[PDB]
């Protein structure tokens, strides 16, 4: 059973400039008859099914762009992204076809690297037809931000009651949006009339609450 | 089907099935196959020439095609084509290299003519052979005597 | 076969290349020996048991598929046509794994 | 051109034997079956037997079956038939047959396109008798003789126009009686060797 | 053992007008691969041997003319003359070479129809001759006459004790001829000293004697 | 023009049993080595089974082997698995995948050159459970809904540039959250066939 | 045999001389019957578990060894090639002293 | 080597080996072997015409050959060239008797032109075939339509 | 075999067309590769036990039966002849029924 | 009879009998079957020209015929002839497409001249062939060299 | 340029061991079937031994079977004869002999067309002997000595005209005796490498 | 075993004139496929080897004079020498390679027919070395004569303590030379003063002494 190995698990770079992922396999996967590599890669955007990028290592499939190309043989292969552009943001999987069963890389996230942008924070107290649940639920949302990175009731810390969510990062903008959501009773809700919020970031120079 | 190929024992004659194959058949040598060409004229045809005439026609778009024949009958009637059309043109090919005229004749019936020769070779309309020297083709060449036959395949008794 | 033409000529007065006795002299020299009409040999075979008259038949029958193998094949002049007729004669028999006690296998145990 | 002599034949007693032979002209046997057929007194055709140019395959009917042994010389250009063990059934006249050259004994057979000139076989207990020529005065009564046929003719072969002879007749003796006229008589017995010319 | 049936057994058609012989078979004589129906066709004149007429059932020999034809297949065949003349008077027998043993039909004698004619009778007493030889045979001749259809010592009519012979149909005029042949011993002849021979046919207006 | 339309999938109790289909537009299946390939959520890809042309040649994952059965119709046009004993581990979203042409169950493989859209496939003891819709105010809050996945637009497909919709987040109870926001809500929960718009 | 084909067209449209039914009558004859471009019967091969494409990569390694055939022979057209094979194919069977027990032998006693 | 030869079993394809001999492969009738004409169209080859004429090019001492196969593949792309050098003269030779155009053509690439003809003969540089009427020849023939494929030989399964 | 000829040269420096390593590269494509006089591959065989002048006598005995094959058939250029001996070695031993222990077949039970 | 084959077992030379058949003899590939051309030369025949001529002569009514060989012997003195007749005619063929100079010739004796060519074709006093490239043929053909020997048969050892 | 370099040979008691050798030059043992023939004193030539091309077909003279072991190398283009156990009978001049090329061990021989030098083999219980050289006046008396041969030449080869040198006598001392004349004789005895020079 | 003889044993021909050797073998040494004799003719010069001259019987080597030709078939040959010349003395055998083993004939020697020609004898008593050996050899030189056929102390005859050596024919003048060497103890030398040689020759008119 051959285990593929990429690297990095995750990749942020500049727009335009270029990007490489690697590939390892525990086998060679040179087929001696054809002195062809048996190696594919894949593209899989959020929410799609993977794209046929490379087969036999180096070979473009059909209608990907030119700036995509595999090299290597045997043992160690490589993909290259010359100009990142914003079409190119997905996760990217090396397989070999050598010998079944068929494996899959572990899969490398290509991200773009952007200049820094602040957060725009909201907050939105739970609605009416949800205290009727006998429950309250408190959001914070960070809108377009950059980069992923950031992390009160009546000024007192909470822990364990909440978790948030994080979207993939904006295919035009290039910016993340992130959903802060604590839940607790309707009963501890009630006793206390104050909730804020309180957010700290790179992209800014110091905490907004 | 596949040619047929006829099976000869004493004097009886058999015809080989592919199905069925016969361990009595033997076949020790290459010279124990013998490819026959016979002539039509020993099935009663008219060999009259207006009648001849009419079983040949002119056709194109079919190539001409030649096997050989190891062996052929002594003819009693042959026939030798030159024909032309109105302007003079001769609607006959010339025997390519290597064929020769019947082998074997006693009235060679020389025949010339003109007519509005529809076709590019002159076939058979019966789907016969136009037999020559150890070689059958579809189609009548100039000015070289012919027999018109028709061929059959056979693997002799133990000689 | 059996006969179906109108009329048969029973006596079959044939003609042919192979010879029996090669040995003529220095006749075999293409230099000397016969000219283009006289490399044949003539026989006369009569029809025995309707032999002939079963050959005769048999050439009629054979010309259909004859003619369409010529069709299908692309080359002028077909000689091989004896030569296959040998090989497919021996595939016939040994295409072949060969059992013994089993029909189309020619073997005996003696 | 092309024919069949026949001989033998004649008057032979019952369990008696006869060898017919039959001599061909024009072509040769090899290339044909021959076949003998036999046609009873006034009575339809009957075949009984067939040989092939190899003299390999042979046939008999069935009513003939093991009494009759056919047999042919290809050389001599000949058709014998041996037949023993007579009886009156097989009182008939014999011809000499050719059959088409499409006819084999493991295929098909073909047509009899060529018939001898028949021989007549008479079986009977009855010894041979030659004939009493008596004149009717025009005619001649030729009465009591025995076995078939007998020939008439007229002055050597002259007088034919009007001329009238009778088919022979069995007569209540076992004698053969026939009666020829026309509006000196050559007679001819052949079974007895008989030759009688009455004025 | 397939049995051949011709029909009719006897045809007597006038001259230029055509005749038809039928021919059934106890089984189909139709060969499969061929689809020739082998059958025969004969002609046998009297005091000859049997002539080819037709083979495969509709093929004319070679010699035969044009007004003999035969036609059908499988069970039921038909020999046909167009204008029959005088040459064509014979027995005419079918025969199957389908299947051995070879057999027969029955036969088909065919005739020509002529205008009535009336015989000329004669009578002929026996000669010294046979009276040396202890017996006598009177004689009477009807000659020349058609149809074949026709039919006394001391006025006193006799029985058993005579026969009659019939010619076949004159290949000219198509007449018949009759030959009758009275046979008694010599010692019952002298007793009486007339002999009378009466005649009676249909081409007469009454019998003549 | 070339595509691969998947069905069945969804809720399954463990031990229970599902079956997948895809049915094939734009090429013949007979030309091609059809496979299924799974995808647990967030992780990686796994192969689970193949079938040759001739559904002569099958293979399974050692993991699914004897659990799954592999089939395929050539003349509908369709792959299928059924799958049976299903496990939590099994819990994946299933990939209808052609392979290329060159595969064969005697020799080398093919890559992957089509993708089917995938269908989730959800093993849990929970049953299905409808959403809770809040409004947030803006955007509205999807809680305690089972299973996945559910689906947001605004303004029935209207609303689009500025939108955000946040991956759905498993709470402590076993039943899953989400938030949509931008800068009337058309939600949809298929596995419950609950549609519901909130202003 | 294994594709190394950059592209592979799995579908095999194909068109042949060998027919399946004679009997169109009279067809068979040359003066009647298809002209030069209809004596063809066509047909489709699918790529089933990758026939096709590894016939397409068999003619490609063929190439090599069937030019320096033909470089070899002095004949201008060679149609001797199948046939060849097929005696070949007799001979590596029956070459031959045929042991039944031991390999390079293809018969069995039952 | 010699020529490779495929065996098929059921959809499975074998190279014989001349070495190993399986007795599983049966050979019943000459009919059973096939030898087939795939087009390089199918491997993915540009059919342009500059990226063709690329592909061919002229060279002399090195005599014409040509084999027969029986069964070809219909071509989406067929070429048929006519072309001389700047004298006039032609540079291609005629098509010699027997050698028809390919018989199933979808679009033929009609080419005319003149150049440097460098050679007497018009070989093609990948060491492939031009395909014409069951006939695989290394040289252009004037004015015939063809189609450049590989030609490859077959056992066929028992039918 | 015996040689008759007056002189016999021992020394058979031949010439051939069949090769040894067909990896020379791209040169077996016509386009490249050898021009018409550099085909071949030569070679030097030695008059061992006679062999050569055997083979000189053999060539010199052959040329008659030779000379009247060639009468017999009317095609202008042959190259079946190789290929019908190969057929008559077969038939030769498998025409044919073959009887194990008897001769005239080449079977041993082992 | 029948073409001799001889039979090759390690240096001994043997003449397969058809009536006697050996099973010893094995073959077990048609590449083991090899046609080869001897030269005369090496028989002690005189190479001078006119010696040469000698040998040679012209006759009708004969059809050229050729065979192939396989492999050929390297030759000392090889021949080109180049002849008419007193009208200036040429009384030698042109070599047919497909006929080349024997390959391997050190001396190569060009022969022009003039004279009676009493013959369509010039074939050989003796029965030997003219050899040529892979091809023994019975005539002489114009302009292209020739060397004269004769051809055998071979079943070489198992290989 | 052809010819035969032989080596060995001299004197040797019976029942002694001796190896002749012989290198050809101007060819190739391959080709041709090699043989050794031998001459007694005065006597006829007798054939000894022959070997093929391939060594393996090698025949001896009966009177020599069993004695005689032939031998070759090609490679090194040399023929050997391996002597045991000799007697005075085997007493003679062996000559290297080269054998047609159409013989063959299997067939048919041929004509020894090129011999060796030949080498002298003396078997003899006697030991080896210098000459007694005594002048005779012209000539020079070579007497007792043994075994032959003994060349003379005068004035190192000067002087040739009107010299006869006489064949050597066995005296009955079982030495050798020979005379030499003319109308410095150079005495060379290599049995016994002398070298004698007498005016 | 074959068994070949030659015949005659010695022959003596005159330089110009033709001479003939002949050959018989033990079985015919016909082959019956080549219908060539196998028979072989070596010529065989004094002290040399033996030269090949003739091969299948009647075929000359190459290099061999024209004048040298063989002939006959199957068991008698004949080798013939026209116009012998001198450089043609020497010994020639005839040899069967028909079967092994090999044999070879008798052998003929083939000398030159010569005028007479008288001998010119020398006398040459024994030196002093030889005295110092206790022996004493009286030589006698009858040098340059023709033919070879030819042949005293104090006038008392000698016996058994005699022998004499002859060379071979003179290659240019055909004159043979022979050496007398008479052997005695040196004891019996000093009993004689005299010693006389005697010489008798047919070519002489009478003995010289």
């Amino acid at each position: 059973e051959l285990v593929m190995t990429q690297s990095p698990d995750s990749l942020a770079v500049s727009l335009g400039e270029r990007a490489t992922i690697n590939c390892k396999s525990s086998q060679s996967v040179l087929y001696s008859s054809n002195n062809k590599s048996y190696l594919a890669w894949y593209q899989q955007k959020p929410g799609q099914p993977p794209k046929l990028l490379i087969y036999w290592a180096s070979t473009r499939e059909s209608g990907v762009p030119d700036r995509f190309s595999g090299s290597g043989s045997g043992t160690d292969f490589t993909l290259t992204i010359s100009s990142l552009q914003a079409e190119d943001v997905a996760v990217y999987y090396c397989q070999q076809y050598y010998s079944a069963p068929l494996t899959f890389g572990g899969g490398t996230k290509v991200e773009i690297k952007r200049t820094v942008a602040a957060p725009s924070v909201f907050i939105f107290p739970p609605s009416d037809e949800q205290l009727k649940s006998g429950t309250a639920s408190v959001v914070c949302l960070l809108n377009n931000f950059y980069p992923r990175e950031a992390k009160k009731v009546d000024n007192a810390l909470q822990s364990g009651n909440s978790q948030e969510s994080v979207t993939e990062q904006d295919s035009k903008d290039s910016t993340y949006s992130l959903s802060s959501t604590l839940t607790l009773s309707k009963a501890d809700y009630e006793k206390h009339k104050v909730y804020a919020c309180e957010v700290t970031h790179q992209g800014l120079r110091s905490p907004v609450t | 089907r596949s040619i047929p190929l006829g099976v000869i024992h004493n004097s009886t004659l058999q015809v080989s099935d592919v199905d069925k194959l016969v361990c009595r058949d033997k076949l020790s040598s290459t010279n124990q196959l013998r490819s026959v060409g016979l002539n039509l004229e020993g099935n009663g045809v008219a060999t009259d020439v207006p009648s001849a005439t009419k079983r040949w026609g002119f056709r194109s778009g079919v190539p001409p095609k030649v096997v050989n024949y190891e062996a052929g009958e002594w003819a009693e009637n042959c026939y030798n084509l030159e024909i032309k059309k109105p302007d003079g043109s001769e609607c006959l090919p010339a025997a390519p290299d290597g064929i020769r005229g019947f082998p074997r004749c006693r009235y060679v019936h020389k025949v010339s003519g003109t007519g509005p020769c529809a076709g590019d070779f002159a076939f058979h309309k019966e789907g016969a052979f136009f037999l020559y020297d150890r070689l059958a083709s579809t189609v009548i060449y100039r000015g070289t005597t012919f027999a018109e036959g028709v061929v059959a395949f056979l693997i002799l008794p133990q000689a | 076969i059996v006969n179906a033409q109108p009329k048969c000529n029973p006596n079959l007065h044939y003609w042919t290349t192979q010879d029996e006795g090669a040995a003529i002299g220095l006749a075999w020299i293409p230099y000397f020996g016969p000219a283009a009409e006289g490399i044949y040999t003539e026989g006369l075979m009569h029809n025995q048991d309707g032999l002939i008259c079963g050959l005769r038949q048999l050439a009629n029958e054979t010309t259909q598929a004859l003619q369409l193998f010529l069709r299908a094949t692309t080359e002028l002049r077909t000689f091989s046509i004896l030569n296959r007729k040998a090989i497919d004669f021996l595939l016939q028999r040994w295409g072949g794994t060969c059992h013994i006690l089993g029909p189309d296998c020619c073997i005996e145990p003696h | 051109e092309v024919q069949l002599l026949e001989s033998g034949g004649g008057l032979v007693k019952p369990g008696g034997s006869l060898r017919l032979s039959c001599a061909a002209s024009g072509f040769t046997l090899i290339n044909y079956r021959m076949n003998w057929v036999r046609q009873a007194p006034g009575k339809g055709l009957e075949w009984v037997s067939s040989i092939s140019s190899s003299s390999s395959y042979i046939h008999y009917a069935d009513s003939v079956k093991g009494r009759f042994t056919i047999s042919r010389d290809n050389a001599e250009n000949s058709l014998y038939l041996q037949m023993n063990s007579l009886r009156a059934e097989d009182t008939a006249v014999y011809y000499c047959v050719r059959e088409g050259p499409r006819a084999t004994g493991y295929s098909m057979a073909d047509v009899f396109d060529i018939w001898g000139q028949g021989t007549m076989v008479t079986v009977s207990s009855a010894s041979t008798k030659g004939p009493s020529v008596f004149p009717l005065a025009l005619g001649c009564l030729v009465k009591d003789y025995f076995p078939e046929p007998v020939t008439v003719s007229w002055n050597s072969g002259a007088l034919t126009s009007g001329v009238h002879t009778f088919p022979a007749v069995l007569q209540s003796s076992g004698l053969y009686s026939l009666s020829s006229v026309v509006t000196i008589c050559n007679v001819n017995h052949k079974p007895s060797n008989t030759k009688v010319d009455k004025k």
